[PDB]
């Protein structure tokens, strides 16, 4: 995990479907594929991905003071670590199948749900600089305080102009 | 939180005869067609108040 950064979302994002936790990290991470013999490398490749996270545990790192702030020598501060996990509950609308009245008939129904990934892409060995820029943009329009709208890449896209084949139905 | 419901609409009835030759004789208490009716909504009003 070359880079990492972790996010705090509001409340208006918490409630959507896709984010079920309070914290969004995003982090770009190298890939490479071994042959069985030995550590002799095929291929290298750079991942982007953003994941719902929660709590797992505490670690000790150094502090970083800002202008308006002085720090010790040796001054620390803990912070927290996240890990992915598996499944996120959500509210929704429900009937009681054993109701005796008209004040027990509709409830609130507590079901959990498969986590996935807000983001996957991946790139070749070369292009090193296109996935920093898609992490940075990524990082950025999340921290714009919205959800993440913008997933368009001109390289994995069907040509322009081509009108022959653009004719068919797609809505 | 919101409900909706429903409630289904029945149904009550009885029936009254006289005879023709009983409506051309005199009679002490009065006609008879008035007082079938007025037994008739009688009863009919006791089955409501017990059916409610």
């Amino acid at each position: 995990m070359l880079f990492k950064y972790i996010h705090d979302v509001n409340a208006k994002v918490e409630e959507g479907r896709r984010y079920l936790s309070d914290v969004v990290r995003v982090a770009l991470d190298k890939e490479e594929t071994t042959d069985p013999d030995t550590q002799e490398v095929t291929s290298t490749s750079y991942r982007v991905t953003a994941y719902p996270v929660v709590q797992v545990g505490e670690e000790e790192v150094p502090y970083i003071p800002v202008h308006p702030k002085t720090a010790e020598p040796g001054q620390k501060v803990t912070v927290p670590t996240y890990d992915v996990p598996e499944k996120l509950p959500v509210l929704v609308r429900g009937r009681n199948p054993e109701a005796t009245g008209d004040y027990d008939d509709h409830i609130w129904v507590t079901e959990e749900v498969e986590v996935r990934p807000l983001v996957d892409e991946v790139f070749k060995e070369d292009e090193f600089e296109k996935a920093r820029l898609y992490y940075e943009n990524v990082a950025a329009q999340l921290a714009e305080g919205d959800d993440i709208r913008h997933y368009y890449r001109k390289d994995l896209d069907r040509e322009a102009g081509h009108y022959s084949v653009s004719r068919y139905p797609s809505f | 939180t919101y409900a909706r419901k429903a409630a289904f609409v029945k149904f009550l009835g009885t029936t009254r005869e006289v005879t023709h030759p009983m409506t051309l004789v005199n009679s002490a208490f009065g006609n008879v067609i008035a007082r079938q009716n007025k037994d008739g909504i009688l009863w009919m009003l006791k089955q409501i108040e017990q059916a409610l």
